[PDB]
């Protein structure tokens, strides 16, 4: 019964998995309550009589969003202490996020990690989400993820981040809480997605004629993209991926796991049953920089390994006749060591399409996860904000108050540093 | 808020 | 039975009728929360009136079906004004109104909404219209069985 | 849905059959809703049309025959002067071959009883009694308002006072005669009549 | 719709099937 | 989409634009509570044309309201349909204009030009477009020949892109009031050849005379006066607010009827005008609405027609009427007389059609026509003004509140310009 | 697959379309929204559960004639984004449709035909409606022509235009717009039919009587002629000409395309039920002076080549002497170096009448366009009236004020100056 464990870290990850398990419980029959009116052994759990308990755990270091979600309509379908709440946040701090306060609730943490490994029979991975603009997203995932290495080393660590947006901030101080966070992703985690919110603001405006989007609007994107991730987990169909070969074959080096994403058909009722969908168009749009969930421009740079996972009515001539007019177009410009870097995953599941939100029964899919060099521009804007707030020596009086001696500022500035002439060599 | 279930799917 | 008795009224010139209890098979519904005297109501109403023929009476099967709720305060007030709406409307004296209002949280400036509805009787699609919005819906998402 | 779907006809039409499909559908795989060309009313009750010297006929009589309401105005002078020239109009085309072709079905928006028969003597072809509710559910039903007393569904109006307008089969519309409307030709728009092609069956 | 290929002739072409008063 | 901003300045320039925002009002349905009453989406389509949305789903008119004397500001919020305003809108002064030019462009106003033009900039900065501006004044007295046409400077320099549609109220040839009518009347009319677009003409004597044959007003009230350039209003912007067969929004309107650019004065007029005597005796069709409208006795301005020529001129035909109906009748009336239309611009009227009426009747038709006759009213003007500037009447408070008689002599002479090219173009 | 594609631009685009695509909708059998209660597949593209969504992309500046098709019964007909609509017109002015309001609504209306075209296997024509008297019609009809041309340029174009009238204008610009719309009807396009206002008039006049018609009776004299155009590529029929057929018939040299229509069944119910239809006297109106919608009478031009579009039971036994008869008649004279030149095609479907209209049930048809070199009067009394006005340059002050330059109208002016005598040089 492969399965994996999805460990949610911060304000942005309670409400990530709040409509990812909301459309988790739609897309097995699963209702609020937790009942039922093999391929749900891979995100709930059977306890008795017909209850299907997740297997994620929320957490966070403020009570504000995760006693919001004991006090919600779910508030009967998740443990009660698989919701493990903190009581003073870390506001927007790495130091406070990793430590002080923090190893408080973390050892309460891999209290329910490892109970809920118990009831795990051939654990596949951890998907943590998490922002690292943050404070507890990016303090307290860094001694996380680094305590989980430490107890499971050779299991999956997917790691989807919303990384800060180059112009939306929504703070000023995550130039710090990124790049000290930079030290705990790049050496402990497996694959890292980098989902920037501007750009899911872009995919809503251009495609959904959405042009005022709130937050539960780009989640419920979120949890489309990962739905897609473990599709193959539970619904069986053709040719198939699953977590152990999605690192294998878009790794090239393990040094290199930063990844890119984009789901794309992405469309509401306006224009998505006039338009004709098909295999050729999906994933011409999937492709397209406009519909990629980061700004990671891949006109720049080579591409390395693109997973096409496509969930519905897909029969596998027609798949290799879209990759086939991949390699056509010169647009698109592939890394001269990478000949066959294409993987393809192909479901049965049609789309569980969510009621409320901004998407229809389309019958196909396409989910991207494609490597390039293009993401050192993510890391590129990133450096200078963190050069011109490091040069004078200002807002660090917090971080070495708690904790944090000053020169964790610079080995994680000369890291990062090296995570660009790293992409440069993979290059040519 | 709790949503409609969607149909169940018939085997084809 | 959910509704139950009479309290669905369909509209008709003469005399007045219930629409009949499996009316709503194959049909999407919405409920409509609306209240005379409100000015942005006076908007609301004429374009979802338009949307109404228009979606409705293209398709030889009808596709939507409005149910007309009222937040007035006064009897003649409210016959005023569902003889100016086409769709299917409840009673004043019914108190399925009043679990409907007290059910989906409407408010005594929310005030006009839209609550599209699955067949059990629960909440499938939430619009608000405070300020080209109303095409978000559509009517092949509840298909009734 | 034909004319349009905010009218007393079409709605009740479509409870009574839509009704009687679910009952066929109770009593035994048929689509809901019914289809338009499923939907079928007989359009017209036993006690409607009555001739000169009154006697009531039923809707079966009209078979084979081109059938045109005909909304009037005894006091009206738009229909004082389309009174004779469509008296000509109904002379001449039943009385000119073997066949009676066309035939017309007079609903009056007179003040009261007795102007209804002082404009009713005049004239030989069938109408509705104005007591009966037929004749206000066939004006709201093809929108023939004389001026806005009534709240329209949002359709702007499109004759009022006089009009000769052509029916179909079903209760549906086939053309309207244009005497008082964009086209606006009075008294030469009568002999726009399409007499084969518009038949009720 | 093949009305303008009508067969107006057989195999053999022999073409297809379709006032004075009395001075005695 | 179309914003179009009511400026509305001097004293008849509120009472004209409070009827304004009576019969627009009555047209779109709204009460003057702000609500709506009258079940139909056509009419709430094109509200944004004159109406920002106010939460609360009130609307308010997009009109900066102004003048230097809050005696007619308590006149406009007093009365009918007048608490729709926004009360910062009211930008008014404590002096009062006291019908001197200079106390409107170079003093007083121009220290409250400041203000107006916060509130200008804040109703059309925040939008995705607008059309133009519409500027009712009253050229002849302090406000709206003042300060009023500063403000049609000023917008000219924000935006010298957008349309500047100016209903201006000439002096009476006849008889008025305000004795300082000349010296008035010039110097506005220098700034609102260069600083402008299209200018058209309203009179009031004029006016006077429709209401007297054309309706037969036994007691005409300036009511009255005010609701017959209203009705001129909703006719000039009718395919900016409801659809056609053959729209014309207020821009395309300037570009076939202006061959040369300072040629800008046109004759505003409304058909049909018809008295209660001749209520249902009459009849309704485009041959009379034609005959209507080209009659002398209808147009707005005192100018005759007869005495001049026509360069180009336009229609805003409003109704169920057939687009084959209007366009003969353009014809006829271009062959008949063929002398009152000029030679070297052939086939000399443009004509649109709206698919809605107007308020009540069934069809409707707005005159507005470069004829080249206006300058009966422009040597009635330059006529009164060489008996006062020549013997240097009143002058005293002209040069005294800040000015030269430089000004008024370059004035005089930018006006025998206007009269003289419109003379050659005839 | 055969298909074209429907390039609509200015009112009279959106309303003469307006007719013509509810004509297709019931002669294919779909009702107004999507659905039938295999000849679709030229006008319509499936989208594969029902809805057939056309092959339109009309086109305005302004939200008043295509907001009433947005909000109309039409509503589910069209694709949203295929009907464009801009912010501000271009107000009878050429140079605001080519510069001013110009390139931010040509980009977009040439990615939405480029996915037509992508979406269609095998292209064969570019319908354009527009009238040249006016803004946009002129102007956004040029850009998107000259955009059109160098990309698709392997493709057939066919230029409906509404050409200005001598005598009934309701434009006094209107001598412009159309001198200067001659780079859009002369090297950058092929085949064009000047179809004009009062000619049509005149035909609804003398054979429907109608007092007095709109604009709406009009335009569905216009969608029969395009119906029984575009109608061999639909149905089935006898001996075929189809749109790559008319330029290599009608077409003698390169650049004479400008081209005469005659329906010739407009005949109401009353007069047409007192007369047999027979396809002798169908062709004499055909060829009848009057009948033709442009005014100009071919009795003082010189015919060059006809195409005659026959529908319903015209068998091809009767048509050869009908033509036959055209030969003897001596006021139809033709030119001496095309002496057997006359193309016909017969379909069998009979026409569709659109019901509350004007057209009586018929079961025979014909349409005729012809190349008589009377069309270069059509251009002439056009040259007068241009000269009239530009002589002390009027109106031109709003013709270099917004970002075309003077001296285009030189050149324009030389082009129907070289028009003329191109067309006199052909005859003779
Ligand atoms: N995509 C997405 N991003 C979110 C969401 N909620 C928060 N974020 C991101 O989170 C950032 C704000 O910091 P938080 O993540 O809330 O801070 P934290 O990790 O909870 O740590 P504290 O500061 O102690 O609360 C913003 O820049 C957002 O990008 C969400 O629901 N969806
Ligand atoms: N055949 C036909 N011609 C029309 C119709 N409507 C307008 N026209 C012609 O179009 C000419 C002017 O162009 P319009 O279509 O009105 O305007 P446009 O093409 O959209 O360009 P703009 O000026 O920018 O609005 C007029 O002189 C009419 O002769 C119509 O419905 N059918
Ligand atoms: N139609 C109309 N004309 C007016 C009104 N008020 C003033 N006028 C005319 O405008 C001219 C000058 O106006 P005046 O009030 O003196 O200047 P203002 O205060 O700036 O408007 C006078 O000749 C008046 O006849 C009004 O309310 N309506
Ligand atoms: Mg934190
Ligand atoms: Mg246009």
């Amino acid at each position: 019964m492969r399965e994996v464990i999805s460990i949610h870290v911060g304000q942005a990850g309670i409400q990530i998995g709040n409509a990812c398990w909301e459309l988790f419980c739609l897309e097995h029959g699963i209702q609020p309550d937790g009942q039922m009116p093999d391929a749900f052994n891979t995100f709930f759990s059977e306890t008795g009589a017909g209850k299907h308990v997740p297997r994620c755990v929320f957490l966070d270091l403020e009570p504000t969003v995760v006693d919001e979600v004991r006090t919600g309509t779910y508030r009967h379908l998740f443990h009660p202490e698989q919701l493990i709440s903190g009581k003073e946040d870390a506001a927007n701090n790495f130091a406070r996020g990793h430590y002080t306060i923090g190893k408080e609730i973390v050892d309460l943490s891999l209290d329910r990690i490892r109970k809920l490994a118990d009831n795990c029979t051939g654990l596949q991975g951890f998907l943590m989400f998490n922002a690292v603009g943050g404070g507890t997203g990016s303090g307290l995932g860094c001694l996380l993820l680094e305590r989980l290495s430490v107890d499971y080393g050779k299991k999956s660590k997917l790691n989807f981040c919303s990384w800060p947006s180059p112009q939306v901030s929504t703070a000023v101080v995550e130039p710090y809480n990124s790049v000290l966070s930079t030290h705990s992703l790049l050496e402990h985690t497996d694959v890292a997605v980098m989902l920037d919110n501007e750009a899911i603001y872009d995919i809503c405006r251009r495609n959904l004629d959405i042009e005022r989007p709130t937050y539960t609007n780009l989640n419920r994107l979120i949890a489309q993209v990962i739905s897609s991730l473990t599709a193959s987990l539970r619904f069986d169909g053709a040719l198939n991926v699953d977590v152990t070969e999605f690192q294998t074959n878009l790794v090239p080096y393990p040094r290199i796991h930063f990844m890119l994403s984009s789901y794309a058909p992405i469309i509401s009722a306006e224009k998505a049953y006039h338009e004709q969908l098909s295999v050729a168009e999906i994933t011409n749009s999937a492709f397209e920089p406009a519909s990629m969930m980061a700004k990671c421009d891949p006109r720049h740079g080579k591409y390395m390994a693109c997973c096409l996972m496509y969930r519905g009515d897909v029969v596998p001539k027609d798949v290799n006749a879209a990759v086939a007019t991949i390699k056509t177009k010169r647009t698109i410009q592939f890394v001269d060591w990478c000949p066959t870097g294409f993987k393809c995953g192909i479901n049965y599941q049609p789309p569980t399409v969510v009621p409320g939100g901004d998407l229809a029964k389309v019958m196909r899919a396409v989910c991207m996860i494609s490597n390039s060099t293009a993401i050192a521009e993510v890391f590129s804007r990133m450096d200078h904000k963190f050069d011109l707030m490091y040069a004078k020596r200002a807002f660090v009086h917090w971080y070495v108050g708690e904790g944090m001696e000053e020169g964790e500022f610079s080995e994680a500035r000369e890291d990062l540093a090296a995570l660009e002439k790293d992409y440069e060599e993979v290059g040519i | 808020v709790a949503k409609p279930l969607p149909p169940p799917v018939q085997t084809v | 039975c959910f509704f139950g008795p009479d309290v669905v009224k369909r509209t008709q010139q003469g005399n007045y009728v219930p629409v009949r209890p499996d009316h709503f098979a194959g049909v999407s519904v919405a409920l409509f929360f609306a209240k005379a005297g409100h000015s942005k109501c006076a908007q609301i109403v004429p374009v979802v009136r338009q949307f109404y023929k228009t979606t409705n009476f293209s398709g030889e099967k009808a596709v939507i079906e409005i149910i007309y709720v009222s937040l007035d305060k006064d009897e003649q007030d409210f016959e005023r004004v569902r003889a100016l709406m086409p769709w299917c409307s409840v009673e004043y004296k019914s108190c399925l109104r009043k679990k409907l209002i007290e059910r989906y949280r409407v408010p005594n400036t929310a005030i006009p909404l839209l609550i599209v509805i699955g067949p059990n009787g629960e909440e499938a699609g939430r619009m608000n219209f405070q300020q080209f919005v109303l095409q978000r819906w559509d009517y092949r998402f509840n298909k009734w069985p | 849905s034909q004319p349009v779907f905010a009218s007393p006809l079409n709605v009740e039409k479509r409870r009574l059959n839509e009704e009687r499909a679910l009952m066929q559908a109770q009593k035994a795989n048929i689509q809901l809703p019914p289809n338009y060309g499923d939907m079928d009313l007989i359009l017209f009750p036993e006690g409607s049309l009555k001739n000169s010297n009154n006697t009531v006929i039923p809707q079966s009589h009209l078979k084979g025959k081109s059938v045109a309401l005909y909304f009037a105005d005894g006091a009206d002078p738009k229909c004082a002067s389309l009174l004779p020239f469509l008296l000509n109009y109904y002379r001449t085309m039943n009385e000119g071959g073997a066949n009676q072709k066309i035939e017309i079905i007079f609903v009056s928006l007179d003040r009261d009883r007795e102007a209804f028969e002082s404009h009713r003597a005049h004239m030989p072809w069938l109408s509705i009694d104005l007591e009966n509710p037929l004749t206000e559910i066939l004006k709201r039903h093809f929108r023939v308002m004389k001026e806005y007393e009534v709240p329209t569904y949002g359709y702007g109006s499109r004759t009022g006072v006089p009009s000769v307008i052509v029916i179909g089969s079903d209760g549906r519309e086939a053309q309207f005669l244009p005497i008082c409307s964009g086209l606006e030709e009075g008294d030469r728009a009568l002999l726009r009549w399409d007499w084969r092609n518009t038949k009720f069956a | 719709y093949a009305l303008r290929d009508h067969l107006d002739s057989k195999l053999v072409p022999n073409q297809s099937t379709d006032h004075t008063n009395v001075l005695s | 989409m179309r914003e179009i901003v009511h400026v509305q300045g001097g004293q008849c320039g509120n009472q004209i634009g409070a009827k304004f925002w009576e019969v627009i009002s009555d047209e779109h349905g709204i009460d003057p509570t702000g609500t709506y009453c009258g079940d139909s989406d056509l009419q709430l389509e094109r509200i944004n044309v004159f109406y920002n949305e106010a939460t609360g789903g009130r609307f308010v008119p997009r009109a900066i309201l102004m003048d230097l004397e809050p005696g007619t500001m308590d006149s406009v919020r007093a009365g009918p349909f007048g608490q729709l305003f926004r009360p910062d809108n009211f930008v008014f002064g404590q002096t009062g204009a006291g019908n001197n030019w200079a106390k409107g462009h170079y003093t007083e106003g121009a220290e409250l030009i400041d203000s107006v033009l916060d509130v200008v900039r804040k109703e059309a900065e925040g939008c995705d477009c607008l059309q133009g501006f519409q500027i009712t004044h009253s050229l002849g007295g302090g406000t709206g020949s003042g300060m009023g046409t500063l403000l049609i400077s000023k917008v000219r320099e924000e935006y010298p892109d957008r349309i500047m549609e100016t209903f201006s109220v000439f002096p009476s040839p006849k008889v008025s009031d305000t004795v300082v009518e000349p010296y008035n009347a010039t110097l506005s009319v220098h700034q609102l050849v260069e600083n402008a677009d299209e200018v058209q003409v309203i009179d009031n004597e004029a006016l006077y005379d429709i209401c007297f044959r054309t309706l037969k007003l036994t007691t005409p009230t300036y009511g009255d006066l005010n609701h017959l350039v209203s009705a001129a209003m909703s006719g000039v912007t009718c395919c900016l607010r409801f659809p056609g067969q053959l729209n014309s929004d207020l821009r395309k309107l300037a570009v076939n009827l202006i061959p040369f650019p300072r040629l800008h004065f046109f004759l505003i007029g409304f058909a049909p005008l018809t008295s209660r005597g001749s209520q249902q005796y009459r009849a309704l069709s485009v041959p009379e609405l034609t005959q209507q409208m080209f009659d002398a006795k209808n147009m707005m301005c005192a100018s005759d027609p007869r005495h001049g020529r026509y360069l180009t001129a336009s229609a805003m035909f409003r109704g169920r009427m057939s687009t084959k109906e209007v366009d003969e009748q353009m014809l006829n009336v271009q062959n008949k007389n063929s002398s009152y239309f000029v030679e070297w611009i052939p086939n000399n009227m443009k004509s649109s059609v709206c698919d809605i009426p107007p308020k009540g009747l069934k069809m409707s038709v707005t005159f507005v026509g470069n004829s080249t006759a206006i300058q009966e009213m422009f040597k009635r003007v330059s006529d009164q003004f060489t008996a006062m500037f020549r013997r240097k009447a009143f002058l005293h408070w002209y040069t005294g509140e800040g000015m030269d008689e430089m000004e008024f002599t370059e004035a005089e002479s930018n006006m025998n310009d206007l009269v003289s090219e419109y003379q050659q173009y005839q």
